[PDB]
C-alpha cells in the first residue's frame, strides 16, 4: 500500500502477489489491465494478462477451486496471445512509418482473424 | 454535374441545368439505408456555365472569357454569424445538418446556445453513424444516461448491429428489430423486446432464435396478463411455461395456472391447487384467491388448511358452521 | 379589502366580482359560488345548497328560498359555514361546531354538539365531501391544526412546529385551508411563515396523516383558493384564477374521470408506503407519463423490482438495458443511482453515489456529465487508480475541443504523452 499511495502500482501489484495477497493483487492487476486496454498500450495489456494467467494458475494450486480457475487461466492465456498479436496491427495502422516486415504483419493478421471470429475483446 | 471538390465534404454534387443549381447530397451510411437527398436550390445569372464547386463557390464561366464566382445558397454558413440572427441561424443549421457538415453545425449551435438546437444536432449525429461526435454533443447537452450507453457501444464494428443500436437510441424500435435481425447477433432484438416488455414479439423472435427464453418469456407474459387482468390466455401460456429444471419456475407456472383458472370458473379445475399447492406460500396465495371470488367453498377450505389456518375462523364466520372457529380458537392468536 | 374569494364545484368567485366556471372555461363582504347559484352576503356566512340558504341568525340555522328548514343550536354564534359534497359543518369561533347531513331532503345533524376546548377561538372551518372529517384553533392563527373524527369520535391535532400528531414546516402557521371536491381524504393547507407554502395531505384512518404535497405558493398566487381534480386553484395577482396541475397528475389533465380516479388511487398509495397497491391500481393506463411518475417514485423508494416492468411500459429501452447490465454491480444504492441517471435526475444519482461509496462510479458519472473538473477531484482523492485514466480521458476531450496545449499538458501528466 505504500507503493500504491506512492502510485507505484506495477511494483505494488508485484508486492501483493509476493505477499500472498489474492484479493488486492488480482484487483489492482485487473484495474491496471483495464487502464492499459483503455489506452493504446496493447502490448502491456498482453503482458499484464499473461501475469494474470500464470498467477491465477498458481492460485489454482488450491484443490478447492481447481475447476473454476483452469478456465480463467485458459481464457487469460488466449487473451494474452490475442493482444500481443494486435499490438503490431495497432502500430502499423497508426504510425506514418512501418516497423515490421510485410510477412510478419500478414501472418499476424491472418492468425488474429482466424482466432477472433465473432467476439472482439475490448479495443480490438 | 460537378462534384464537390473540397476535401472534407463527403459526396455533395450540385447538378445544374439552365437557370438553377440543385445541391444533392449522397448519404452512404445511415440507419435507414443509403439514399440521395436534395438539399436546396439556387439561381445562376443568365448565360453562365458552372465549372468548379469548392466550399460553395461555383466558379462559372460567362458568355465572354472570364470566370465569375457564385455562392451556393445551400452553403452560406461560411461567413460570420454575428450579422446572422437566430431566425436566420436556425434554417442555416438545418442546411448544414443536411450537408453532413457537422463541424459548422457545432459552431453554429455554440453560437445559438439553444438546448433544443443542440438536441436536434445530436439526433442527426446519431442518425448518421457518427458515434464519436454524437458523444461529444451529448457530453455538452448533459444527458448522462445516453453518454454512458454510447460509450458502451462505441466498440461495435458490425454495420447492422451498430445500426440497430443507434436506431434504438433514437426510439425507433421497429427499425431496430429490422436491423438486428440482419446483424451477427440477432438475439439482441430479442433482448430489446424482452426489456421493452412486449413479450408477444419476444416469443416470436425467441422461438426463431432461442428456445431457452421460450418457457420463461411465456411465464413472464402470462404474469403480465394476470397483473393486467386476463386469465385465460394467461393460463394457457402458464401451461406452455412449465420447464423441467427450475422447480421454482415450474411450480410457479403451476401456481399461475392455479390462480388464473381459480379466478375463472374452475373450483373443480383450480381444485387442483388444494392439492397442486407445493408450498404453504401457495396455500396462502390460494387463501387470497379464496377471499377473491366470494368463497364459502374454499375460503372455508384454504383457511382450514393453509399456514393461514386461524383464518378459518373468519372463513367460517362468513358461514354458519362453528366447528372450525371453535376448534381453531385455541389455535388462534387473535382472540 | 379582505377580498373574499371561494372555490367550489369548479367555480371560482372573488370580490372585485370575477366568477370563473373552469369546467366550461367561461369567465365573467363575501361571495359564495356554485355551478348554478352565486351567493353574495345579515350573516357572518351564507351559502346556497341547490336552492337553499344557510342563514346563520342568532344561535339558529335558517333556510329560505331565492322559511324552509330550521336548525337549533343550544353554543354561541356560528360564523363558519362550509358545504362540501352532501355534508355541512357549521362552526363557531367559540370552540363549538357540529356536522349536519344533507343527502336527505333537509339538513339533519350527522354529529352532536362538541367543544374543541374540551378536546383541545377557532380560526376557520372546512369539511370533506363525505362529512366524516370536520380546523385551525386560536386572534392570530395557531400552528396546530385539529381534525375531529366523527365516526370514531375523538380529535387529532397536528403541530406545525413539531410535526407531531396527537390523538385524543416548523416555522409556518396555517392561515387558510380547503378540501378536494371529490376525495374526502385529500386535505390542503396554506401556511405563512411566522413565506407562504401550500401543503396537501391525505387523511388515512388506518395510517394517520401523510405528507402528500409540499410546494411554495406561486408568484402569481397570493391565497390558497382550494383544489379540484386535477388542478390546484389559486387567486391570481392582477383570467384571475391560476390552476396548477398536481405534480403526480401532470399529463393526465385531459384523461377520463376513471383514468384520473386511477391516478388518484396511485397518488393515495404513494402518500402511503404502498407502492404495490399504487402499481396494481395503475394497471390499465397507457400514458407514458404515469409510468414515468411512478418510475421516479421507485427512485425515491429504492424499489427497483417493480421499476423494471415500468420503464418497459414507457418506451425507454435504453434504460432497461442499463438496469439489466447494472444488475451485475454488487450494491443496492448503485443500481438505484444508475436507474436515476436513466430517468432525468442527475443530482439524486450523485447523492446515492456519494453514499454508496462506489466512488469510481461517481468518477465515471462526472465524466459522462460535463463535470470534467469534479471528475479530477474524485480521481485525486478517492480512486487514485483511474487518476492516470481520468487524466487521460480529460486530455482526449481537450483534444476533441481543439485546444492542444492543455491537451499536451494532460498527456504528460498521464505519462502517456510519450
Amino acid at each position: 500500500q505504500w507503493l500504491a499511495e506512492n502510485d507505484r502500482f506495477e511494483e505494488a501489484q508485484k508486492a501483493f502477489h509476493k505477499a500472498g495477497r489474492q484479493r488486492e493483487a488480482v484487483q489492482v492487476l485487473e484495474q491496471l489491465t483495464n487502464n492499459a486496454v483503455a489506452e493504446s498500450r496493447f502490448n502491456d495489456a498482453a503482458y499484464y494478462y499473461w501475469m494474470l494467467s500464470m498467477q491465477c494458475l498458481d492460485i489454482a494450486q488450491d484443490p478447492a477451486q481447481k475447476d473454476t480457475m483452469l478456465g480463467k487461466f485458459y481464457h487469460f492465456q488466449r487473451l494474452a496471445e490475442l493482444y500481443h498479436g494486435y499490438h503490431a496491427i495497432h502500430r502499423h495502422t497508426e504510425d506514418p512509418f512501418s516497423v515490421h516486415r510485410p510477412e510478419t504483419l500478414f501472418n499476424i493478421s491472418r492468425f488474429l482473424l482466424h482466432s477472433l471470429p465473432k467476439d472482439t475483446p475490448s479495443g480490438i | 454535374v460537378l462534384w464537390e471538390n473540397w476535401p472534407m465534404d463527403k459526396g455533395v454534387f450540385i447538378a445544374y441545368d439552365d437557370d438553377k443549381v440543385y445541391t444533392y447530397v449522397f448519404h452512404k451510411d445511415t440507419i435507414q439505408g443509403a439514399k440521395v437527398i436534395l438539399a436546396g436550390s439556387t439561381k445562376v445569372p443568365f448565360a453562365h456555365k458552372p465549372l468548379l464547386l469548392y466550399n460553395g463557390e461555383l466558379t462559372c464561366q460567362t458568355q465572354s472569357g472570364k470566370v465569375n464566382n457564385i455562392y451556393l445558397s445551400t452553403h452560406g454558413f461560411l461567413s460570420n454569424l454575428k450579422d446572422t440572427g437566430p431566425d436566420e441561424l436556425r434554417p442555416m443549421l438545418a442546411q448544414n445538418l443536411m450537408l453532413k457538415r457537422f463541424s459548422d453545425a457545432w459552431e453554429m449551435c455554440r453560437i445559438l446556445n439553444d438546448e433544443a438546437a443542440w438536441n436536434e444536432l445530436a439526433r442527426a449525429c446519431l442518425h448518421h453513424m457518427e458515434v464519436e461526435f454524437a458523444i461529444r454533443v451529448y457530453r455538452r447537452i448533459g444527458n448522462v444516461g445516453i453518454v454512458m450507453s454510447l460509450e458502451q457501444i462505441k466498440g461495435i464494428e458490425d454495420y447492422n448491429l451498430l445500426a440497430g443500436h443507434l436506431a434504438m437510441f433514437t426510439n425507433d424500435y421497429n427499425l431496430a428489430q429490422d436491423l438486428y435481425l440482419a446483424s451477427s447477433c440477432p438475439i439482441a432484438a430479442l433482448e430489446m423486446r424482452r426489456d421493452l416488455q412486449h413479450w408477444d414479439s419476444a416469443l416470436q423472435l425467441a422461438k426463431h432464435l432461442a428456445p431457452d427464453q421460450i418457457p420463461f418469456i411465456s411465464k413472464e407474459y402470462a404474469i403480465q396478463l394476470e397483473f393486467a387482468g386476463d386469465y385465460v390466455n394467461a393460463l394457457a401460456h402458464y401451461e406452455k411455461g412449465i420447464t423441467g429444471d427450475n422447480k421454482e419456475h415450474d411450480e410457479a407456472c403451476l401456481a399461475g395456472v392455479a390462480q388464473m383458472s381459480i379466478r375463472m370458473g374452475d373450483i373443480r379445475r383450480g381444485v387442483n391447487q388444494a392439492l397442486k399447492h407445493p408450498s404453504r406460500v401457495l396455500k396462502r396465495d390460494c387463501g387470497a384467491i379464496l377471499e377473491n371470488m366470494k368463497q364459502f367453498s374454499e375460503a372455508a377450505q384454504l383457511y382450514e388448511k393453509g399456514l393461514y389456518y386461524d383464518k378459518a375462523a373468519s372463513v367460517y364466520i362468513r358461514s354458519k358452521n362453528w366447528a372450525k372457529v371453535g376448534d381453531l380458537l385455541p389455535h388462534v392468536s387473535s382472540p | 379589502r379582505a377580498m373574499s374569494s371561494h372555490f367550489h364545484q369548479q367555480v371560482a368567485a372573488m370580490q372585485v366580482l370575477n366568477v370563473c366556471f373552469l369546467s366550461t372555461g367561461v369567465a365573467h363582504s363575501g361571495v359564495f359560488a356554485t355551478k348554478d347559484a352565486v351567493a353574495v352576503w345579515e350573516t357572518p356566512v351564507l351559502a346556497m345548497h341547490e336552492e337553499n340558504v344557510y342563514t346563520v341568525e342568532s344561535n339558529r340555522v335558517q333556510v329560505r328560498t331565492w322559511v324552509k328548514q330550521l336548525l337549533l343550536f343550544s353554543e354561541g354564534n356560528p360564523c363558519f359555514l362550509d358545504i362540501c359534497g352532501n355534508f355541512l359543518v357549521v362552526g363557531t369561533d367559540l370552540a363549538h361546531f357540529k356536522s349536519f347531513d344533507l343527502s336527505r331532503r333537509e339538513a339533519k345533524a350527522h354529529c352532536s354538539c362538541r367543544s374543541l376546548a374540551e378536546l383541545v377561538g377557532i380560526a376557520s372551518l372546512r369539511c370533506s365531501s363525505s362529512g366524516s372529517t370536520i380546523i385551525l384553533p386560536s386572534n392570530s392563527p395557531d400552528s396546530k391544526i385539529c381534525f375531529y373524527d366523527v365516526e370514531m369520535d375523538t380529535v387529532t391535532v397536528f403541530d406545525f412546529k413539531t410535526g407531531q400528531i396527537d390523538r385524543r414546516l416548523k416555522n409556518y402557521v396555517p392561515v387558510n385551508h380547503f378540501w378536494d371536491q371529490s376525495e374526502p381524504r385529500l386535505f390542503v393547507c396554506e401556511a405563512v411563515q411566522e413565506d407562504v407554502l401550500i401543503l396537501s395531505f391525505f387523511i388515512s384512518e388506518e395510517h394517520g396523516f401523510l405528507l402528500h404535497e409540499s410546494f411554495p405558493r406561486p408568484a402569481t398566487s397570493h391565497s390558497l383558493l382550494g383544489m379540484e381534480v386535477p388542478y390546484y386553484y389559486f387567486t391570481r395577482k392582477p383570467q384571475m384564477v391560476s390552476r396548477r396541475p398536481l405534480r403526480d397528475f401532470v399529463g393526465l389533465e385531459d384523461c377520463d374521470k376513471a383514468t384520473r380516479d386511477a391516478m388518484l388511487h396511485f397518488s393515495f398509495f404513494v402518500t402511503i408506503g404502498d407502492m404495490d397497491e399504487a402499481f396494481k391500481s395503475i394497471k390499465l393506463i397507457k400514458s407514458e407519463a404515469v409510468w414515468e411518475n411512478m418510475a421516479r417514485m421507485c427512485v425515491k423508494t429504492q424499489r427497483l423490482d417493480v421499476a423494471k416492468v415500468c420503464l418497459g411500459n414507457m418506451g425507454h429501452a435504453r434504460g432497461a438495458r442499463a438496469l439489466r447490465e447494472a444488475e451485475q454491480e454488487p450494491e443496492l444504492e448503485a443500481r438505484v443511482a444508475v436507474l436515476a441517471t436513466q430517468l432525468g435526475m442527475l443530482e439524486d444519482a450523485e447523492q446515492l453515489y456519494r453514499k454508496c461509496k462506489r466512488h469510481d462510479l461517481l468518477n465515471k458519472f462526472y465524466q459522462a456529465a460535463g463535470r470534467w473538473q469534479e471528475a479530477l477531484q474524485v480521481a485525486e482523492h478517492h480512486d487514485r487508480v483511474h487518476l492516470r485514466s481520468t487524466y487521460h480521458r480529460y486530455a482526449g476531450h481537450l483534444e476533441a475541443s481543439a485546444d492542444c496545449s492543455r491537451a499536451l499538458s494532460y498527456y504528460e501528466k498521464s505519462d502517456t504523452h510519450r
